[PDB]
């Protein structure tokens, strides 16, 4: 009989899985201050792992990885890519990004800026969406916090009929022994508007976020195309494969990103163990080659894959380390 | 040293069957004479017994009663003649089962006399450390001259520690209907005066005797073999040297958070009846298993009614430490919830190489948990049901006290109550 | 990389290896805390004994 | 040469304090008598092992040390044991009843009755110096003495020893061996009176070294014998430039200036390696990258924490045996890129390294096997914060209740000091926390 405790009460995804355990009936769940546990579901800030792995008789496990943090913030996710050699300044799947605060290497996105005046190319950035320098600096000012200032890709592949633009969601489940299992079932999150090239201020039909689309509903339920038709519409538009295509790169990325970090997050010989659930958010052009947008330390999964996601996490990463008396995941191995 | 005090029937009776277990148990004889085999029985004898001239160890026993019939039975006991003579102070009037005639008349009279066994024998003490007295709060003497005797040694002795074996009246086993009375005036006296009150439930007792040991007819002698096991159990820590750095205080102060609340369950594992050898040793997850287990606690108390606050297991006899300390381990982690949070890792663990007469191993359990009010409860509600229309309190009154005394009595055990109930939620 | 300040001797030797630059109480008062506390003590244990001498 | 005294407090320091000086004694080649054949200075002298040993006429070498107990059962084992006759009885003090596991009744109420009669025994010692530098004090965070008697101490010896330095060899309390129930109190309590007078403390966390028994030792169930055996090593290597040749941390002031810049965070990790059994057969002997790469796995560490989210504001390392300067900074470059340790940018990314050529002695008889080399690292990070956290929630979760309050009250404390203590102890996390992130 094995224990468990919940912290975050707002997550969908380990709402599931705390339902999943209890109706095993071998997972008892205790209070939220009950020390003797066996699984930490933790809350998403000041998650205290200075406190795991010193209860004795108890093999402790958390849903969260110290430190993975810096690969799931925006600006700290720049700062990894450019310092890291593992990944470069010239990473190729990495759009160019720069840190700017408000009144850093503000400096340094001025010099790209010239460039790409003083070449006569796409020059349109994101945060607000603008191809002015002056228009960004001062939004960034204005709001307060830090934000990071990246090249907009201008010419994104587009879904037909509706020549739509779109984002892809990939599930990325990493266990205690740094398995980095990719769930087989994606989602691209599609925008229902027309994408308007020339027209920026119009933000509809250029950020596709499942808030703010909810056209709502036309071509696919919900806004939300799954593997199977995208990999249809790939086969039949443009003669090819999601796999080949697209899912290498994917796969590529996560597994770089990962590896790199490894050595910072790795609990191997720790005495308590971590794993946790990461949502990738990339970005196709029309010429097939797949960017990576950022990395979700607490992502939301999709309606219809929550009862096969959810179970796969009990498998994989908490069954695994807890034993009670085919696969939906893809082993990217290193 | 402990200086050790009996009282009455009750307290007498349980008194020398503890003085005949433990000397069995550091191999003193009836004569008083050590004849064992292992230097570890005498490391920590002058705990409990006085070195006298020659080769013979004498109880630091003071046997009280205001009748000489039970004192009379124990001189002529089996270890009768190993108490000191001096020490054997008793009156004639008697007490008639009445708390009255113990704390103001009749034992008023005599425990002045009592005191000044208890001063000579602490100035023959090294570093008097504390006390402990065995009664019944059923009676009169031992009830009432008891807690008279506690308040008059902390009054002397006002920064000693000072414990209680103390047994519980019961329906089941009862010698008179005023026995709710004597229990609910000792009470309110063991919560201020005592650092450790073990609550020892006849009732438990004879539950025990009669459903586990099926003895179908248990007398005053079945009841008081768990007892004895009982109490050799809880001061085995004291008696011989372990891991343990045995001290009375370090327990008072661990077990108790709060000062009133200082009434603990006794528990012993494996249970046995008089002679009946059992040849089966029990396994450590066995021994485990019951000593936490309701049907063996001295305390007619469901644990599961209530949070334990503190518990002190001492396992003894030739086991691995590792088991124990997995099983241990495996109770807690099973059953957290039945252990108060807002004191981290309350249950600890002990473990004695010198197993007790007829056993290989046996596990003693001493639990400070709030299910322990359904035993004050009982006896509130047998003292309301007679107290309402003030029955049998001519007794009491013919003796000087006031009706006022009884509703401060029934006042004070209620606030205990509730103040259990407090942190049963907490 | 950079290895400094290096002595040796008969029993061993010791040194500096750089990576990378940078970028009460008197007497008076302690008997009086203690002596604060004693009279605490006093003034407890004569509440006891006055209770029970009522 | 200047000397230091020695200062074993409580259960926990006196036993701990034999396990150091029986080690001492192999080390320098000091018989239980207290003979010193080597030694061809009889009567006197002023060599590095003076430091912590002083001469008679006779050629004895005694301890500069104190026993100092409320409670006679662990010193009188000092009295009888072998190394009786090392010490002499005015060293050895001993108290009628303990403090029972309360800070509260070992700084105030057994404190005051005896402190005058301590000093006076230190004074003694202090009075056969002739240059004076500090104090080593031996105690545990939990025990009622360690806690509330050395916190007394370490106040008095502010006043009477002003220019004096003073370090701390403290055990922290660790659930699995520990048989009181109150001690996160006594170490708050502790920690916050002793810090303005503590220039650098080394924690040892029971926890640690229980497992480290069990895992490195294979011992199913380590007693404090073989903790402590395991302790004095790791302390025999931190005071062994006190006690022998060398140009590093030669005084106790070197100790604050290379791990403590800010003063009031002086509790540097310790990580000591190789442990090895002494009944396995078959060892092959790691070398000097193996075991440098060893003080980077928390598993060795005296204190279970993540250095990798933290940050070093000093480190150093220091070795025993076969070891020389090339094989140490191939070894530091290779873990260098393998490993995040980050540095405050107001501190330079480097390693401070001492070596000694002879290798780390072990008791006949012990669990330590010998080794062909040796090392302990001492790195001032804030990841030992961690230990701080799960500490003081223990003592919120307690205090909130006002749980075993009345003890303390009792003794003659006031509440008021439980969150005094707990506010500085606030104050602590949040130093960590600034220079930390
Ligand atoms: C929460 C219980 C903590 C308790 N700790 C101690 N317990 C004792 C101790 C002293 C006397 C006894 N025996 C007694 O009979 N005491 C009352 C007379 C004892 O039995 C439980 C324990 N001494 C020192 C310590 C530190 C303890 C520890 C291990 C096993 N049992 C009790
Ligand atoms: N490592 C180690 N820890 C010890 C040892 N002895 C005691 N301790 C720890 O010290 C804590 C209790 O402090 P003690 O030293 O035993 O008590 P004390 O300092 O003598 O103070 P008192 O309460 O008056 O007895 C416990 O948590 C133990 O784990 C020891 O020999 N080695
Ligand atoms: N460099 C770029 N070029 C083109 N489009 C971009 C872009 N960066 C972001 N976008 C679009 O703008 C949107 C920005 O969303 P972003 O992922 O930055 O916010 P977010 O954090 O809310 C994602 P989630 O809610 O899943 O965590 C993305 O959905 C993508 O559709
Ligand atoms: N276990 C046990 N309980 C007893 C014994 N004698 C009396 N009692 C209990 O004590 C109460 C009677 O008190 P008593 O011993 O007569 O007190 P006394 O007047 O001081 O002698 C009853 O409720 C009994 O349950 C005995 O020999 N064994
Ligand atoms: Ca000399
Ligand atoms: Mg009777
Ligand atoms: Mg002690």
């Amino acid at each position: 009989m094995y224990t468990f405790v919940v912290r975050d009460e707002n997550s969908s995804v380990y709402a599931e899985v705390s339902r999943l355990l209890l109706a095993t009936g071998q997972w008892k769940r205790l209070r939220k201050d009950n020390p003797r546990f066996n699984l930490m579901l933790g809350e998403r800030n000041r998650l205290p792992f200075g406190r795991l792995g010193h209860e004795p008789g108890l093999v402790q496990l958390v849903n969260y990885y110290r430190g993975a943090d810096k690969l799931c913030r925006k600006a700290s996710l720049v700062k990894l890519i450019k310092t890291s050699p593992e990944l470069s300044e010239s990473c190729t799947w990495f759009p160019e990004s720069y840190v700017i605060y408000p009144t850093d290497e503000r400096e340094v996105f001025l010099a790209a800026y010239n460039r790409r005046r003083e070449g006569r190319e796409g020059n349109v950035w994101i945060a607000l969406i603008s191809s002015e320098a002056s228009e960004l600096l001062d939004f960034i000012d204005e709001q307060g916090q830090v934000h990071v200032i990246q090249k907009y890709l201008e010419k994104p592949l587009l879904l037909e009929p509706g020549h739509r633009k779109f984002d892809i969601r990939s599930w990325v489940l990493v266990d205690h022994l740094y398995n980095i299992y990719l769930y087989r079932e994606g989602v691209l999150r599609t925008s229902s508007e027309p994408y308007n090239s020339a027209n920026f201020q119009d933000k509809t039909c250029h950020l596709t976020n499942h808030c703010i689309q909810k056209n709502y509903g036309r071509y696919e339920e919900g806004n939300e195309m799954f593997f199977e038709e995208f990999n249809q519409y790939l086969m039949d538009a443009l003669n090819t494969t999601l796999e080949n295509s697209i899912l290498l790169q994917i796969k590529h990325i996560i597994r770089s990103c990962l590896m790199c970090i490894e050595p910072a997050i790795s609990t191997k010989h720790l005495h308590y163990q971590s794993f946790q659930l990461f949502g990738f958010d990339f970005m196709v052009d029309e010429e097939l080659k797949v960017w990576l947008i950022e990395v979700n330390g607490a992502p939301a999964c999709a309606q219809k894959l929550y009862a096969e996601l959810c179970q796969g996490i009990v498998d994989v990463a908490i069954s695994s380390v807890f034993p009670l008396a085919t696969s939906i995941f893809i082993k990217l191995h290193h | 040293e402990i200086v050790h005090i009996q009282a009455g029937q009750c307290g007498n009776q349980i008194g020398a069957k503890f003085w005949e277990v433990i000397s069995d148990e550091h191999g003193i004889d009836p004569t008083g004479s050590y004849h064992g085999d292992s230097d570890l029985q005498l490391e920590r004898i002058n705990v409990y017994y006085n070195e006298a001239t020659g080769n013979k160890y004498v109880p630091r026993a003071i046997l009280v009663d205001l009748e000489p019939g039970t004192m009379d039975s124990v001189r002529s006991g089996p270890f009768g003649q190993i108490f000191r003579p001096d020490n054997f102070v008793f009156g004639q009037s008697g007490a008639g089962n009445n708390w009255a005639k113990g704390h103001y008349t009749e034992g008023a009279e005599l425990v002045d006399s009592v005191l000044d066994v208890v001063r000579k024998e602490s100035e023959s003490c090294d570093c008097l450390q504390g006390f402990q007295l065995t009664h019944s709060l059923g009676g009169g003497t031992g009830s009432g001259m008891g807690t008279l005797l506690i308040s008059k040694i902390r009054e002397e002795y006002p920064d000693r520690i000072m414990n209680t074996f103390s047994v519980m009246p019961s329906p089941k086993v009862s010698d008179t209907v005023v026995e709710p009375y004597n229990a609910t005036l000792s009470v309110h006296q063991l919560v201020e005066n005592t650092d450790e009150t073990y609550c020892i439930d006849n009732e438990a007792l004879y539950d025990i005797c009669f459903r586990t040991l099926k003895l179908t007819t248990p007398t005053y002698g079945d009841l008081n073999h768990l007892v004895s096991a009982t109490m050799s159990g809880v001061t085995t820590c004291l008696r011989f040297p372990g891991q343990l750095n045995a001290d009375l205080r370090k327990l008072a102060v661990n077990m108790v958070p709060f000062p009133r609340l200082h009434f603990f369950m006794p528990g012993f594992a494996p249970l046995t009846s008089r002679g009946s050898q059992q040849y089966r040793a029990l396994t450590v997850p066995e021994l485990t298993q019951q000593m936490f287990d309701s049907k063996n606690m001295m305390a007619a108390c469901d644990p599961r009614h209530g949070r334990y606050l503190t518990v002190a297991a001492i396992f003894r006899g030739r086991m691995s430490m590792k088991e124990v300390d997995e099983q241990m381990l495996n109770v807690q982690n099973k059953n957290s919830s039945y252990f108060v949070e807002w004191i981290p890792n309350n249950v600890k663990t002990a473990v004695c190489d010198i197993p007790p007469r007829g056993l290989k191993m046996s596990a003693t359990f001493i639990g400070n948990s709030t299910a322990i009010q359904e035993l004050f409860k009982r006896i509130s509600e047998q003292f309301t049901a007679m107290f309402r229309r003030k029955a049998f309190l001519h007794w009491y009154t013919g003796e000087g006290m006031d009706e006022m005394e009884f509703t401060e009595a029934e006042s004070n055990m209620n606030d205990l109550v509730s103040e259990y109930q407090q942190y049963q939620d907490a | 990389m950079e290895v400094i300040e290096l002595n040796k001797c008969t029993s061993g030797q010791s040194f500096e290896v750089i990576l990378k630059p940078p970028s009460d109480p008197s007497l008076e008062e302690i008997q009086k805390k203690l002596e604060a506390a004693e009279e605490r003590r006093k003034y407890q244990e004569a509440e006891l004994l006055k209770h029970l001498a009522e | 040469m200047r000397e230091c005294i020695s200062i074993h407090v409580g259960q926990a320091g006196v036993q701990i304090g034999n396990a150091c000086w029986e080690l001492y004694c192999l080390e320098h080649g000091i018989q239980p008598d207290g003979q010193m054949p080597s030694d061809k200075t009889i009567g006197g002298g002023d060599d590095s092992f003076n430091t912590f040993f002083s001469e008679t006429g006779a050629g004895k070498h005694v301890p500069r040390a104190v026993f100092v107990d409320l409670e006679p059962t662990v010193i009188d084992e000092v009295r009888t044991g072998t190394y009786r006759q090392l010490f002499h009885p005015e060293q050895l003090i001993t108290g009628k009843e303990d403090a029972a596991n309360n800070y509260a009744r070992g700084h105030y109420t057994i404190g005051k009755e005896i402190i005058d009669l301590v000093l006076d025994r230190i004074r003694k010692l202090a009075d056969q110096c002739t240059g004076l530098q500090g104090f080593l004090v031996f105690h545990s965070f939990g025990g009622g003495t360690g806690s509330g008697f050395t916190s007394l101490l370490m106040e008095r010896l502010s006043v009477d020893y002003g220019k004096k330095s003073k370090l701390e060899f403290s055990i922290y309390p660790a659930p699995q061996v520990s048989t009181a129930v109150v001690e996160p109190y006594n170490s708050i309590l502790t920690t916050h009176t002793t810090l303005e007078h503590s220039d650098c403390a080394f924690m040892v966390d029971n926890e640690a070294i229980y497992d480290i028994c069990r895992r490195n030792l294979d011992i199913e169930r380590p007693t404090y014998t073989n903790l402590n055996r395991l302790i004095s090593q790791i302390v025999s290597s931190i005071t062994a430039s006190l006690r022998f040749d060398g140009a590093l941390n030669v005084d106790l002031t070197e100790f604050q200036t290379n791990l403590v810049p800010y003063p009031r965070i002086h509790f540097p990790l310790a990580t000591y390696a190789p442990v090895i059994s002494a009944e396995k057969a078959y060892h092959e002997q790691l070398s000097v990258a193996e075991i440098t790469n060893a003080c980077f796995e928390p598993a060795n560490q005296m204190v279970k924490c993540d250095p990798r989210h933290g940050k070093y504001m000093a480190c150093c390392l220091l070795y025993r045996g076969d070891v020389v300067p090339k094989d140490v900074n191939a070894a530091i470059a290779t873990i260098k890129t393998k490993r995040s340790i980050q540095f405050v940018d107001w501190c330079p990314t480097g390693f401070k390294v001492g070596i000694n050529y002879q290798p780390p002695t072990v008791v006949p008889g012990g669990d330590l096997a010998k080794v062909q080399r040796a090392v302990c690292m001492l790195s001032n990070t804030t990841a030992i914060a961690e230990a701080w956290a799960r500490l003081d929630h223990k003592f919120d979760l307690m205090y909130a209740k006002r749980a075993f309050v009345h003890w303390y009250v009792g003794e003659g404390m006031e509440e008021g000091e439980f969150s005094e203590a707990r506010e500085d102890m606030a104050a602590l996390e949040k130093d960590y926390e600034e220079v930390g992130v």
